[PDB]
């Protein structure tokens, strides 16, 4: 037929092709580099703030 | 279904990555893409004339937006395998690989 | 072609797999037993579970983070 | 809203200002609170809710943004003093609860 | 129920004796029959994209001057860039 | 070209057990209540003899049901009766006759009151009386 | 339905909508025994209506604690993908109208179904003729002799012994 | 809600003696197969319970029909009823709607069409 | 396209009937006449196609139960559902 | 004008004058080719319309219409050559020569100069249709609509002469409609009602409302061969159009009573289609499509202000089409299975696969996609009779809703698994069977391309 190239499990758990993995692994960082930034340099809120308009003179 | 599905992790390293970024974005866009979209929304015409009711109900949506990934994220990325045994599956795929990067 | 073999599985371990002991206060026991024991047992029995699932290792984030942090940095 | 006098020319989409629009105004801070240049304002391709204040300061914002063109970012300064524009002029106008507040209760 | 042993045990060697029958490829049965007969590849671009491109516009340098009001196109929006002061920056 | 007697003739009476089965078995015995009765409320033309009506209802049900096919494909040689709405049409479903849907439908209507208030954030209620004032009240300078 | 048999339907059933309910794989296992217990509660008893008792309430605390979405066995009586494949269906006997310079493919093929039909080119007259001795008047379920006493050629030939398969 | 739809009811052991119910349809499968399965053929097969499906179903009802129960004298609540209501309802529009095309003009001058 | 044969349909059945403890791993496997393994009426026959469909999976119809007198009976027409042996 | 009825009458000895089987070739050959001349002449104004003769101006009006007649008739000998190959040639060089005899009428009217050739003409057919509808049919119920198909059409299209007559000696003389240059009005009285429905209703009993059409499916269900003449009745009905030529003028200013014709076939719109839904024989679903947005051109006509002739004339030619061609599609299934009862042909789709796409594109311009006639022709319709009052966006606006689970019904009702017991259906659908289908979607989809060629004067 097609080919035997791989094949199939029992529930022996079947195994990678190890470029499979690793070449993943490099958007795992694409992820929690890509998130360096949000606290540098930015705070929960870039406001200013109300200053209670208390001059009712 | 979202029966018989088991965990993270039986030779699907990749797809799984490809779930917990996007069913993460959806989440209300920590740092992410659409950081923008979702978020600058309730922060913004949230001040308005708004039906005050609509801030009771839409903020309440924004909860299941967890509970909606969390939940297929847990039946097919948690739990111990459960399904039939002769399972064949390979993830080696370059038509496919190669659309999902 | 032989591969799916007999006298191999036959409980020991799976806590989960322990009510036979919670059910032998009645008692049954585990027959038929090892069917749902299949693949109850291997490299099955780590299953990461929740934020390190979502983690994975949290491989380059303190580790990159300075990558550009800095040079000339003034 | 100040001067409620006619309009000798009719345009709508308040092409008639009483003189410049403001967002309310005056009414004594400031009295003549001072914007930017109706012809250029309109000279320009200005959209309504752009004529508020700060259209002096937002003109010169886009400038830069269309001299460097393949560049993601301009003044990240500039955008942050245009809230220092607009900020201070938004909570200027957070004293409109101040004062009709203490003002309409007892005297 | 005993009472099908002399019946389909006979479909056992009909069926699968159809099905039996049924699987064939020697030969190449497709005959097909007759008869006769990436670098580049730097034309399939082309013929794909080039050959529109100059018809298209064949079309338009021709034209936008030929219909009294086509294409709409914008107006600058001109800044004080030109002849004009800021003054402010206030 | 069926000769003689195709369909139903003037009942729903004519020698009951005449009809169903001479040709035409709805009912075996002349009564299954298959007996080509169902002429209910008549004196309409509608439905007379008909080796027929009012066979139960809800569906063809479309399942394994296999002596041979039984239901809506393959065709079993001679049972119909009435059809043509049931390819749009299944049968008993879990709960029973519970509108909580025009409650939830109308559940929101609560909620039109919350329509005829507004949402103003900025400030809070503060319960007031003549402290509202949404745009000026007293004198301009 | 023979009265014997009559709660294989529920038993079958029974534990089927319960595994939609549990999640964990032992979950099932571990309700089974325990919920297997009160079957055999009154084992050996009378078959009327002194154990119809265990048929008349089996309906209640069934039906109710009923639709938690089954588990479906995607091809089946009903659920996803389960009919799914019509493209094909095999509509067996293609092999009509052709018009050749279409038959010079497969010239092996064609010589075996003209092989087939000689059987059921005369398989008959005591094929049929049987089924006039066979059922006397008015027999049920019509299969002929299971052997036909000699040869079944096929004898259900061929739509039920050649019908089509499933890719 | 439509319908119960009665999977579970009275029984056993009473009309046991109900049997071949399945002799009137086990005849005709065995027919009906002894018809289907012949070498020659190639050709639809009578089916009577279609050719009685429509023929006492398209015609032959005028012919049955009497003119009589009050519940056949029904249809003038449903033929006739709403073609007087949609009447109703138009006669008194393209009037109000005419009255204040004459006195008071509700349109702008940039319709020309109509 | 994945690859079926009748050697583990005549394994696999062997296989989990001889998992099972309360079946001795010395006892027939194609023919027992399982009416020596059918104790009791219930709890075998419908007990058995319990696990069967945990690998397999589709829906054990219910008037096949009758056929499983035969240990190869069984195994006999799975062959024919899911277009196995030649 | 004579360049044409001179060639068709010159066909008529064509046929007979031929030897044996060559007949049908023969005269489909020439058939075809009077289709140049169809075009040749005509296509011409445009403004201030063409007269070229005392008693005809042969289409000028904008109503151009006559280019269709012509086409179907070497359409009917590629249709209806089915079943009539088994009877003898004497007969079957009749069966085309009415056929023609046919033909040559519809020529004559919607030219006409005038009111009174049009009528003589108008009721000149019935003598054709009538001999073709008794005569091969198929059941024995044709007899009755031998009958109805008269006593309807003849019925009521009397009092047209009794007030045609009445107008000649009235005012000046009708013998032109290109001079109506003077015409009073009709103001009232109770005699100017009966002169306005009498020169009316006769029209109405063709073009059906919702009363009084109890023949149209009488004579459809059971009727010739291939549809020979069924799709000849299709052109025949449309053809009431010279309400189009009445009711622009000669009693332009009574209104005053059209009301009981609207709201009688506006409800009839939203009704007729929807007792269409559960029909089990195939050539009944068909002929009450027919009905339905056929009769929405009486609402389109007797409102007044175009806008509703762009799209009423559209109309006419459009189902013009597709409702011909529906009638060619039960045909040819019918042919292989002899039941017209729609539930037994099932489960095809696999076993004719190119004529899958003939069906759809069928059922889909009763569907109405937007870019093709039918929408253009239904929504200048929708715009002007909003403008009437604003509520008719309801009831025609639910007829765009029915209409859509009408058609689809029809094809999805072809898609299911059935191979049941049919050992017949082996052809595959040999050219004719395709070729004829063709010509009919091939022509309509393309006039989108230019066409202002189907519009009125306005
Ligand atoms: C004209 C409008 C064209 C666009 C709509 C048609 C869509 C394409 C199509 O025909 O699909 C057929 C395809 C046939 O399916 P099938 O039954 O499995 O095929 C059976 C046979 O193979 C027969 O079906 P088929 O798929 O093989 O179609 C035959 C076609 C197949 O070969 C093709 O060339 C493909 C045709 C697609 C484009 C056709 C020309 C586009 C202009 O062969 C030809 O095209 C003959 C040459 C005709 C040239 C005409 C030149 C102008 C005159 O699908 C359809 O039946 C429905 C088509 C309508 C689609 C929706 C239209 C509204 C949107
Ligand atoms: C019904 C029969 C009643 C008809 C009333 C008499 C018709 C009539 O008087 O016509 C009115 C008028 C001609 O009469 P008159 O008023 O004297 O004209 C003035 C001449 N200086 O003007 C006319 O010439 C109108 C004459 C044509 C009217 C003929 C048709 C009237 C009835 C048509 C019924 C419509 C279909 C119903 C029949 C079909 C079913 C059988």
């Amino acid at each position: 037929g097609g080919g035997a190239h791989i094949e199939p499990r029992y529930r022996q758990f079947p195994q990678l092709t190890r470029s499979q993995v690793i070449q993943a692994e490099f958007f795992s960082a694409t992820m929690w580099f890509w998130i360096l930034w949000r606290f540098w340099h930015d705070s929960d809120a870039v406001l200013g703030h109300f200053p209670y308009p208390d001059p009712s003179q | 279904d979202i029966r018989k599905m088991g965990g993270l992790f039986k030779a699907m390293p990749f797809t799984t990555t490809a779930l917990i970024v996007g069913s993460l974005a959806l989440t209300g866009m920590p740092f992410l893409t659409g950081f923008y979209s979702k978020d600058l929304i309730i922060e913004a015409a949230n001040t308005s004339y708004t039906n005050a009711w609509a801030l009771l109900m839409t903020l309440i949506a924004t909860s299941f937006t967890a509970i909606y990934s969390t939940r297929i994220i847990f039946f097919a990325l948690l739990g111990q395998p459960r399904f039939p045994t002769l399972v064949n599956i390979n993830e080696n795929n370059p038509l496919l690989i190669n659309s999902i990067k | 072609m032989e591969l799916p073999d007999y006298k191999q599985w036959k409980i020991e371990g799976t806590p989960l797999e322990t009510v036979q002991e919670k059910l032998a206060a009645r008692g049954l026991r585990d027959p038929w037993g090892r069917n749902e024991a299949w693949r109850y047992m291997g490299g099955f029995a780590n299953n990461v579970s929740f934020v390190g699932a979502l983690l994975k290792g949290f491989k380059w984030g303190f580790a990159a983070f300075v990558v550009a942090i800095g040079a000339e940095y003034y | 809203a100040r001067r409620y006098l006619g309009d000798a020319s009719v345009e709508p989409d308040p092409l008639r200002m009483p003189t410049f629009p403001p967002d309310y105004g005056f009414p004594e801070r400031k009295e003549r609170e001072m914007v930017a240049t109706q012809q250029e304002m309109n000279d320009a391709q200005l959209v309504l809710q752009q004529r508020d204040y700060c259209a002096h300061y937002l003109i010169r914002f886009l400038k830069c943004k269309r001299d460097s063109f393949p560049n993601f970012l301009a003044c990240k300064h500039e955008r942050h003093d245009w809230d220092y524009c607009e900020h201070l002029d938004y909570v200027k106008r957070m004293k409109e609860f101040e004062r009709e507040r203490r003002l309409l209760q007892r005297k | 129920t005993p009472e099908e042993k002399l019946r389909l045990q006979q479909l056992r060697e009909l069926r699968r004796r159809w099905l039996k029958d049924q699987e064939l490829s020697p030969r190449e049965p497709v005959l097909p029959p007759q008869r006769v007969s990436t670098y580049r590849h730097s034309i399939f671009a082309f013929t794909h994209v080039l050959i529109p491109v100059w018809i298209i516009h064949y079309y338009l340098k021709y034209h936008v001057t030929t219909k009294p009001y086509t294409i709409v196109e914008k107006k600058p929006r001109i800044f004080p860039g030109d002849t004009i002061l800021e003054t402010g920056e206030v | 070209a069926s000769h003689i007697t195709k369909d139903m003739l003037p009942g729903p009476y004519p020698k009951t057990p005449e009809e169903r089965a001479a040709a035409a078995k709805k009912y075996n015995m002349r009564v299954e209540d298959y007996e080509p009765y169902p002429d209910d409320g008549t004196g309409y033309g509608d439905y007379p003899k008909l080796p027929d009506r009012s066979q139960q209802e809800r569906d063809p049900w479309y399942d394994w049901d296999h002596p041979d096919l039984r239901l809506n494909w393959g065709e079993p040689m001679h049972w119909d009766l009435d059809m043509y709405i049931r390819n749009r049409v299944d049968t008993s479903p879990t709960p029973v006759n519970w509108n909580l849907m025009c409650k939830h439908l109308f559940g929101f209507v609560a909620f039109m009151l919350f329509m005829f208030w507004v949402g103003e954030t900025y400030p809070a209620y503060q319960p007031v009386g003549p402290k509202q004032y949404p745009y000026n009240n007293l004198y301009l300078e | 339905l023979t009265h014997q048999q009559k709660v294989l339907r529920l038993y079958k059933r029974a534990l089927r909508h319960l595994e939609s309910w549990c999640i964990h794989r032992d979950k099932y296992r571990y309700f089974a025994c325990l919920l297997r217990a009160r079957f055999d509660e009154h084992k050996n008893e009378k078959d009327m209506v002194k154990a119809t008792q265990l048929l008349r309430e089996a309906e209640e605390e069934f039906w109710h604690g009923q639709h938690p979405q089954p588990y479906i066995f995607p091809e089946s009586p009903g659920g996803t993908s389960y009919e799914r494949y019509e493209c094909y269906k095999v509509p067996e006997w293609c092999l009509d109208d052709w018009h050749p310079s279409e038959k010079a493919m497969y010239p092996d093929y064609f010589a075996k179904r003209e092989q087939w039909k000689k059987l059921r080119r005369e398989s008959w007259e005591r094929e049929v003729k049987q089924l006039q001795e066979e059922t006397p008047v008015g027999g049920p379920r019509t299969e002929a002799l299971p052997p036909a006493r000699k040869q079944g050629d096929l004898p259900p030939l061929w739509w039920h012994i050649v019908t089509r398969p499933r890719e | 809600t439509t319908l119960d739809p009665a999977e579970y009811d009275i029984s056993s052991e009473t009309r046991k003696a109900q049997a071949e119910r399945l002799a009137i349809r086990s005849r005709l499968k065995r027919e009906y197969q002894l018809q289907y399965y012949d070498p020659s053929r190639r050709g639809v097969i009578e089916d009577p319970a279609l050719v009685r499906w429509t023929y006492a179903r398209s015609a032959n009802i005028y012919p049955n029909f009497r003119p009589n129960t009050k519940t056949s004298l029904l249809g003038a609540l449903f033929g006739i009823g709403p073609l007087v209501f949609w009447y109703y309802v138009f006669k008194t529009d393209r009037d109000r709607k005419e009255k204040l095309i004459q006195e008071g003009k509700l349109d702008r001058t940039f319709n020309i069409s109509y | 396209a994945p690859p079926l044969t009748l050697e583990g349909i005549k394994d696999r059945v062997l296989y989990v009937l001889k998992l099972y403890d309360k079946i001795d791993p010395e006892k027939l496997s194609v023919n027992s006449h399982f009416m020596k393994d059918l104790g009791l009426d219930s709890l075998d026959q419908v007990e058995i196609i319990m696990a069967m469909e945990d690998e397999f999976g589709f829906e054990i119809p219910d008037i096949d139960a009758e056929k499983l007198m035969c240990p190869q009976e069984i195994v006999d027409y799975i062959a024919d559902k899911k277009d196995v042996y030649e | 004008m004579l360049k044409y009825i001179i060639p068709t009458i010159m066909l008529m000895p064509l046929t007979w004058l031929s030897k044996n089987n060559m007949i049908w070739v023969n005269s489909t050959a020439h058939s075809l080719l009077i289709s140049f001349t169809s075009l040749l002449l005509m296509n011409q104004f445009g403004d201030n319309s063409l007269n070229f003769s005392l008693l005809f101006f042969s289409d000028s009006l904008s109503t151009p219409l006559l280019i269709l007649t012509m086409w179907l008739l070497p359409l009917m000998l590629m249709a209806s050559q089915h079943h009539l190959s088994k009877e003898n040639l004497t007969r079957k060089k009749l069966f085309i020569t009415m056929l023609i005899s046919l033909q040559l009428f519809l020529i004559m009217t919607f030219t006409a100069m005038e009111l009174i050739l049009f009528y003589i003409l108008f009721e000149a057919t019935l003598v054709p249709t009538l001999i073709i509808i008794t005569r091969w049919g198929n059941q024995t119920e044709r007899l009755n609509a031998g009958l109805y198909f008269l006593f309807y059409t003849l019925a009521g299209s009397l009092p047209l002469l009794v007030a045609l007559i009445y107008i000649q000696n009235t005012v000046g003389s009708l013998n032109f409609l290109m001079l109506q240059y003077w015409v009073q009005p009709v103001h009232n009285s109770w005699s100017n009602v009966f002169m306005w429905l009498a020169c009316m209703m006769a029209f109405m009993v063709k073009m059906p409302l919702y009363g009084l059409h109890l023949w149209l499916p009488k004579a459809h269900v059971e009727a010739p061969i291939a549809g020979s003449m069924v799709l000849a009745a299709v052109l025949l009905k449309l053809g009431g159009y010279g309400m189009l030529r009445i009711t622009l003028i000669l009693n332009p200013m009574t209104d005053f009573m059209a009301y009981p014709f609207i709201m009688l076939s506006l409800w009839g719109m939203i009704m007729t289609s929807s007792i269409c839904l559960r029909q089990t024989d195939l050539k009944s679903l068909i002929a009450y499509s027919s009905v339905s947005h056929m009769a929405l051109v009486i609402v389109a006509i007797l409102i007044q202000t175009p806008w509703s002739y762009m799209g009423a004339t559209a109309l006419m030619i459009a189902h013009g089409l597709t409702s011909s061609m529906l009638f060619c599609l039960a045909n040819s299934n019918y042919e292989r299975i002899h039941s017209r009862t729609m539930i037994l042909a099932r489960g095809l789709q696999t076993l004719l696969p190119l004529m899958a796409t003939w069906w759809l594109l069928a059922s889909l311009t009763n569907l109405a996609l937007p870019p093709t006639i039918n929408l253009i022709g239904e929504l200048f319709v929708v715009m002007s009779t909003f403008s009437w009052s604003n509520i008719t966006i309801i009831l025609m606006g639910v007829n765009m809703v029915i209409t859509a689970l009408y058609s689809l019904y029809m094809l999805i009702m072809t898609q299911r698994g059935k191979y049941t017991y049919h050992i017949n259906n082996i052809s595959p659908s040999f050219t004719r069977e395709n070729a004829l289908m063709s010509l009919h979607i091939l022509p309509l989809l393309l006039l989108t391309l230019n066409p202002k060629i189907i519009l009125g004067p306005l």
